[PDB]
């Protein structure tokens, strides 16, 4: 009778077990142990769940581990059933949110404690990792919880929880990708760059899965960053009162006006306000997450370090493709070979649209630099570079100012664009070092230089090929010796004529354009 | 003592044959003297989310009859019913909606969250539960 | 002191409406803010004859007139529960379904955002419409769900099957789930 | 740069950091040349390259512009010298006695986010011990940063030893009995258990101490033979150690079970060799499960001595030992799992091959496994496999003398005209992990489900169809049993490789045949997401065949999503305009109408949409259709490359949108 009275009194029994008295806790702990050994269903998963849903200190986790160790010698299949009971209580209307936040924290501490040491975790055959990985689809939506502590605990758990050795089903893979990107953006908004470690760890851990997961992570990560709800972090974007004030001009005479043009004044117009430190450091956090995701496996620890790990030319290709998708979805000029100059006068609407997109969100330029440090990648962004270049050509055709510093953004966009295409091994080093004169020229002069750039890309196209995969230190290299043009003859001639005009001011910088 | 071997078979059961045969036996001996289903609560919870259709239907019918004996235990099968309503097997959800209005009456304190989850499962997931939830509404008053 | 002015104005409007119903029809065609819709319906008895032109008001090509007709009909059905009110309520449900068939996404949001509490009022007034009401909800729910899948979103509500200036589609989905919550809690506490 | 004195350039860049003199774009150009000429062949430049990158990024963070992706690239693998040089450059870069408050704030924020970027703790330590970091931040934020850095991987301490509420010097016989019993139940170390047993038998007189824990379980034949030892101490010891070893093997504690069975081995040597051979069979069980669980699918090979001992166990043949069939289960499962296609016909003689049906089924399955790499028929093996599997799924009595229903194959579990029961067949195929034999068995059960059970029109997909078509005695096989076992086999085979497109297609077809259109659409989309990298590339036509796309169209149509039907029927090799027009004519769509008009690329279907919207009164969806037609991307007379590339862009976006909705 004592055992099956405590069968339904186990709730208060374990509730007063966690008090850590002088000698009472050992007595009630053995009472729980003999209870869960005795009872015919089990009553061990419920006891383990109650010890896990209310543990707020390391020693009561320790008592939970002693309970499991005392139970594993007799019963079996305890931890999976305990986690089923816990997560079913979480997803139902019970287990009020401090309890589930605490439980997810205790689970994170336990499964992190497994993946360390070996004197203690190998003694208890708990297998917290496999049991936690079995419930991963049940555990992903907890990143979407309204309470911040539950979401933070779930983020820490999913950051530390190992994946199945079975690999991961694509539906729950995609769902984990959605949970990761949303948690990254939400923790970036709420806390900041301190507080995204769990989400970045989860995203960079399931980015190193099968490559479909890598493309999914990169795509959702850098199209969610350009969404309206998240682009503010990375840069940015009656009758009574009518009749009370109708005296004088009315009366027995007609009113003065004839109507209202629209609904009246067009608002009072909104003034956007940001601070640059948060902008630059959220950008730093996102580019750090991308450069972790787009990096190769590595893990060799060879040499004396001091080196640059490779960025994968396939991950940057995915980033380039989804960036082109986000900016210009059109397919009129999707060929990677540049058309003639006069053809730029046809698709001027698209060029203005890419110019507007680059002007509104600075992060696009930043992403181009990410595309830059993987030389087959920026070739896929030939449409974007062509459109932005054509917009800059239009601006310098329409410019009437004597000096190019009167338009800040267009000068910065031109110099940044040619610098990025010089990063991506598209232009020669001789011709790619021209932007340092752009700050002190005339608009027609920088126009002629950009037409020289356009003509060079006509003559030597930005094809995915013509890069050799040099294998001793395996990277793609474009060597400008063997194309037959080398440094652009007419192009460097025009650029040298540009220098030879403004000798008065381009004196010191004439040494950069010397022949190699 | 009279219920120990059947529940030992139910707990240590791997194949569909053993579970279905024990479920048939317990249904047969629960047609008369139907107060014996109080012991089969946790195992009926575990087997109610089983993927085979026949044993799942037997477990659901036994759970509903166990409510019919004493409705004070309907607050204990709630997490399993919520899990069956929101699982990814696409047959547990349909068997849950088939038994939705009866359990909606038999719970009557947590019917709001049950019907709420029914609407979101039928709304976000493309299926039509409107008849069952509306019938539960009309007989719930 | 606000209530005294409100009831005095209600008295004057009742006298003017019983003087000639054409003014009442013209005013309800013109429209007034919805926060007056309880006060105007509870306080002016003459709004009973307002159930004569709700079929005519709901047939106008203008859209905000249709939202006003739906809301006014809902408050009238709360006030006066008649076979005429139930018939015009069924007509309202059919009109909302037909406009669900024929509406552009932006116009769909603009039409279905202010209406949906009226469906709570319709369901509270009349039990025999429940499943019909329910059918409309599930339909609107999943079509909005489909719209959520059309483009990327900043909240991803599809995987949120557990419980400011946002995307209109997730706002419409949230309005649908809240009006379902309101219907269910109305049904539970409705005895 | 012309000569090659790069360190001199480094101190110029430090002086420029101090003075803000040189143009920033010149420094970026110099960084470009240093990276490029590092890539031109010299390996001695990466040090200078990191130094100049650090100088450039500290210039950028003084003047408040962005952090380069190269700086994030060079701290993928941090080191002591890298962070030391970064701190040295940051210390030389700012003069604290004449700096503005904005400069100190920028340097402190840069140091803080560099601390956040690091993952290993001692780097956070010596970057927090620099005098610059202490001076530039007040102590509360420094302690906050250190606290959140140590919170990432806490050194938690948990005790594993169980509760022992024991009081010293019990001075009582029954109390000491209880203490030694509780210690005996909890102990896993066999030598300690031996100490408990010898002391417990020493103090007691004639009490048997195996009936002291009812959770200990021994197999029936082994329990029969193990109670035959005469001495009490040896009975209790060998019984409870072998029970504890079996329970530890059950609960995946393999090393402790190895030690327990090793102690059992060293102590059973004296009494009998029959028990010896029994417990070497137990050793074989433990070794097989340890190899299949520890190494797993990532293990290189069996260690080639376990193969010899299982090879022997299949030819022990000593008739005086008890033999549980689960040993032979793991033997045949291990023989089929690791792809040894040589113990099928040359070895394993018929001299009691036919006694164990497990061996016969594994032999027949391996015989069919070797046939497939032959572009040739030779189909005796597939024929007999087909016969033995249609006979195992057959009911014995034709007119059912016992109970009139055939459905009793799932109820009676007797009366099978096979070498084995169907439940043991599921138990056998659930222990196989090799993909080729699993997909052989899956194609077999798919074919057995596709024999017109009463009438069926939708044939489930099958990767190979080499089995005999006509079935003799079709009334013998119970077909609801075939449906149940193919659902078991599919859902198990998803738990062997969830990223296998053919199995996902099979699951989708089985859901489609059972009128579960939503799940069928989910698994079809899932297969498309397996084969193409979440629709980034085009799905190959060997996965989305015309039958598969037509089934997806039917699933979308029966779920009342008609714009999706039109878009999905653009996918076919010949565009099915009839079903498109019939679907678009209806007025009860539960999917979106206008926002799915961006995923269309055929002028004909948009023409019909405009006609339908003009007739039926849609004055606003008509304008959406006009805007879609009037695009300069979907014109009929574009070059073919432009049209096909716009088509594949819309295919990618629409399939991703479907994977957004379902899946």
């Amino acid at each position: 009778p004592f055992l099956d009275a405590l069968k339904n009194h186990v709730g208060e029994l374990c509730g007063e077990t966690l008090r850590l008295e002088r000698k009472r806790f050992l007595w009630q702990h053995q009472l729980l142990g003999l209870l869960s050994v005795y009872t015919r269903p089990s009553c061990g998963p419920e006891a383990l769940g109650h010890l896990l849903s209310r543990a707020r200190s390391p020693e009561e986790l320790s008592l939970a581990t002693q309970l499991y160790a005392g139970l594993v010698v007799s019963l079996s299949g305890l931890l999976p059933l305990a986690f089923r009971s816990c997560l079913a209580r979480v997803h139902a209307g019970t287990l009020q949110p401090p309890f589930t936040a605490r439980f997810l924290r205790n689970l994170a501490l336990l499964v992190g404690w497994e993946q360390q040491g070996g004197e203690g975790p190998a003694a208890l055959g708990a297998h917290f990792g496999e049991s936690a990985s079995a419930h991963l689809s049940d555990l992903a939506p907890l990143l979407l919880h309204p309470e911040e502590e539950v979401a933070e605990a779930a983020a820490s758990l999913l950051a530390i929880c190992p994946f199945p050795s079975e690999a991961l089903s694509p539906s729950q893979l995609l769902g984990l990708v959605r949970a990761g990107v949303h948690r990254f953006f939400a923790s970036l908004r709420l806390h900041g760059p301190p507080g995204v470690a769990s989400a970045c760890q989860l995203l960079t851990r399931l980015s190193q899965t099968s490559p479909a997961g890598l493309k999914a992570v990169l795509q959702l990560l850098v199209e969610g960053a350009l969404h309206r709800g998240n682009t503010e972090l990375f840069g940015g974007q009656t009758n009574r009162r009518h009749t009370a004030a109708v005296p004088g001009p009315g009366g027995i005479w007609s009113v003065f006006h004839a109507g209202v043009i629209g609904r009246g004044l067009k608002p009072p117009k909104f003034v956007q306000s940001r601070n640059q430190q948060e902008v630059i450091y959220n950008t730093q956090s996102l580019l750090s997450l991308l450069v972790h995701c787009c990096s190769a496996p590595g893990g060799t620890e060879c040499g004396e370090c001091w080196g640059a790990p490779i960025l994968s030319p396939e991950a940057a290709k995915a980033v380039a493709v989804t960036l082109v998708e986000s900016v210009c979805p059109d397919a009129a000029g999707a060929e990677l070979a540049w058309p003639p100059e006069e053809h730029a006068r046809a698709t001027v609407e698209r060029d203005l649209r890419i110019g507007r997109r680059f002007r509104e969100q600075p992060l696009l330029f930043e992403l181009l630099k990410l595309v830059a440090a993987a030389p087959p990648a920026l070739c896929y962004c030939s449409v974007l570079l062509r459109g932005l270049l054509a917009a800059l050509l239009g601006h310098w055709e329409a410019s009437r100012h004597p000096d190019t510093t009167h338009s800040p953004w267009h000068l910065e966009a031109s110099c940044t664009l040619v610098a990025v295409m010089a990063e991506g091994s598209l232009l020669p080093p001789a011709l790619g070092n021209m932007h340092e004169v752009f700050s002190q020229l005339a608009p027609f002069e920088v126009r002629l230089l950009l037409l020289s750039v356009w003509g060079f890309l006509r003559e030597h196209g930005p094809l995915p090929q013509k890069f050799i995969f040099q294998s001793e230190r395996g990277r793609f290299i474009r060597d400008f010796s063997r194309e037959g043009g080398g440094e652009g003859g007419p192009h460097l001639a025009v650029l040298h004529s540009v220098l030879h005009r403004n000798i008065d001011r381009l004196g010191l910088f004439s040494g950069r354009f010397q022949a190699p | 003592a009279e219920m120990a071997p059947y529940m030992k078979r139910l707990s240590r059961g791997q194949t569909v044959e053993d579970l279905l045969e024990v479920l048939s036996d317990i249904d047969e001996m629960s047609r008369r003297r139907p107060e014996i289903l109080s012991f089969f609560s946790t195992n009926l919870q575990r087997l109610m989310s089983s993927a085979e259709e026949c044993c799942r239907n037997l477990a659901f019918s036994l759970a509903l009859r166990s409510m019919q004996n004493s409705p004070s235990i309907a607050a204990a099968f709630l997490p399993t019913f919520m899990y069956c309503l929101g699982s990814q097997d696409f047959e547990v959800v349909q068997t849950a909606l088939r038994n939705l209005p009866e359990y909606a009456l038999l719970c009557q304190e947590h019917a709001a969250v049950l019907l709420h989850r029914a609407f979101l499962v039928g709304m976000y997931g493309q299926m039509d539960p409107s008849a069952q939830i509306s019938e539960a509404l009309r007989i719930l008053h | 002191n606000l209530r005294e002015v409100q009831c005095l104005i209600c008295c004057l409007l009742h006298q003017m409406y019983i003087a000639d119903p054409n003014i009442a029809k013209l005013v309800h065609f013109q429209g007034y803010p919805c926060e007056l819709l309880p006060l105007t319906v509870a306080g002016i008895p003459s709004m009973h004859i307002c159930l004569d032109f709700i079929p005519e008001l709901i047939a106008q090509p203008e859209l905000e007139k249709q939202i006003f007709a739906i809301q006014l009909l809902s408050h009238l059905c709360i006030q006066y529960a008649l076979p005429k009110s139930l018939s015009v309520a069924r007509l309202a449900v059919n009109v909302m379904g037909t406009l669900l068939t024929v509406l552009t996404q932006a116009k769909r949001y603009a039409f279905f955002m202010p209406t949906l509490p009226s469906l709570v009022s319709f369901c509270r007034a009349f039990p025999p419409l429940y499943e019909d009401i329910m059918s409309l909800l599930i339909q609107i729910g999943q079509v909005c769900a489909s719209d959520v899948a059309t483009q990327t979103r900043d909240i991803d509500p599809i995987i949120t099957r557990l419980q400011g200036s946002m995307d209109p589609d997730v706002q419409l989905c949230h309005c649908i789930e809240r009006t379902v919550i309101e219907i269910i809690n109305m049904s539970v506490s409705g005895i | 740069l012309r000569s090659g004195n790069y360190q001199e350039v480094i101190q110029i860049f430090i002086e420029d950091n101090l003075t803000l003199s040189l143009p920033v774009q010149f420094r970026q150009s110099v960084l470009r040349e240093l990276f490029k000429k590092a890539q031109q062949g010299n390996e001695a430049l990466d040090e200078i390259c990191f130094k100049v990158c650090a100088c450039n990024t500290v210039r950028d963070i003084l003047e408040g512009r962005t952090i380069s992706v190269q700086f994030n690239q060079l701290f993928l693998r941090p080191n002591k010298e890298k962070i030391d040089f970064l701190l040295e450059v940051c210390s030389r870069s700012v003069n604290l006695e004449k700096a503005s408050e904005s400069l100190k704030g920028n340097m402190a924020a840069f140091l803080k986010n560099v601390c956040l970027g690091l993952e290993d703790l001692q780097y956070v330590f010596m970057i927090s011990s620099h005098e610059l970091f202490i001076t530039l931040l007040k102590d509360e934020e420094r302690k906050l940063l250190v606290d959140q850095m140590r919170k990432r991987s806490p050194r938690v301490n948990l005790c594993i030893k169980p509760v022992t509420s024991f009081y010293d010097i019990p001075a009582s016989a029954s109390v000491n009995i209880g203490q030694l019993e509780h210690q005996l139940i909890l102990s896993v170390d066999p030598w300690r258990i031996r100490q408990i047993l010898i002391e417990l038998h020493g103090m007691t007189s004639e009490r048997q101490f195996w009936t002291v824990s009812n959770k200990w379980e021994v197999p029936s034949v082994y329990s029969g033979v193990i109670l035959g030892i005469k001495d009490n101490l040896t009975r209790d010891l060998v019984y409870i150690l072998m029970a504890k070893g079996l329970h530890c093997s059950t609960v995946k504690d393999f090393s402790h079970a190895k030690q327990l069975f090793a102690a059992c081995l060293e102590l059973v040597t004296e009494f009998s060799p029959k028990l010896r051979q029994v417990m070497l069979n137990e050793m074989l069980l433990l070794d097989i499960h340890t190899h299949e669980a520890g190494t797993g699918q990532a293990g290189e090979r069996p260690p080639s001595d376990l193969i010899s001992r299982v090879r022997g166990y299949l030819e022990m043949r000593l008739p005086d030992i008890p033999l549980r069939q689960v040993i032979a289960e793991e033997c045949v499962a291990f023989m089929l799992n690791w792809r040894e296609n040589e113990y099928l016909t040359l070895q394993v003689p018929a001299f009691l091959l036919q006694s164990n049906p497990y061996v016969k089924l594994g032999q027949l399955l391996a015989a069919t496994c070797k046939e497939l790499p032959g572009p040739k028929e030779s189909r005796r093996t597939a024929k007999d496999l087909w016969e033995v599997v249609v006979q195992i799924c057959s009911v014995s009595s034709q007119h059912k003398r016992g109970n009139d229903g055939r459905v009793s194959l799932i109820k009676q579990r007797e009366s099978t005209l096979g070498i084995m029961y169907r439940s043991e067949l599921l138990s056998f195929i659930k222990k196989l992990r090799e993909p080729l034999v699993l997909t052989i068995i899956l194609s077999l059960f798919v074919k057995l489900h596709n024999v017109r059970e009463d009438i069926v029109n939708d044939i489930t997909a099958e990767h190979i169809s080499i089995w005999p078509s006509s079935i003799p005695n079709l009334q013998s096989v119970d077909f609801e049993a075939v449906a149940i076992t193919v659902k078991e086999l599919v859902r198990y085979t998803l738990s062997i490789n969830p990223n296998n497109h053919s199995w996902l297609i099979i699951q989708a077809d089985i859901y489609f045949a059972t009128n579960q259109y939503s799940a069928a659409l989910h698994y079809y989309l899932q297969a498309g997401a397996v084969c193409s990298d979440f629709f980034n590339k085009a799905v190959p036509p060997d996965v989305y065949t015309d039958q598969v796309i037509k089934r997806m169209i039917k699933c979308c149509s029966l779920l009342n999503c008609h714009t999706q039907v039109a878009i999905l029927c653009q996918f076919l090799r010949e565009i099915d305009y009839k079903t498109a027009f019939k679907s678009l004519q209806e007025q009860n769509s539960h999917d979106a109408m206008d926002s799915y008009y961006d995923y269309i690329w055929d002028v004909t279907i948009l023409e019909y949409l405009t006609y339908l919207h003009h007739k039926r009164g849609e004055t606003d969806k008509r304008q959406i259709a006009i805007k879609a037609i009037g695009q300069t991307e979907l014109n009929a007379s574009n070059p073919e490359e432009v049209l096909q590339l716009a088509a594949q862009r819309r295919k990618k976006k629409f399939l991703q949108a479907m994977a957004k909705l379902y899946f």
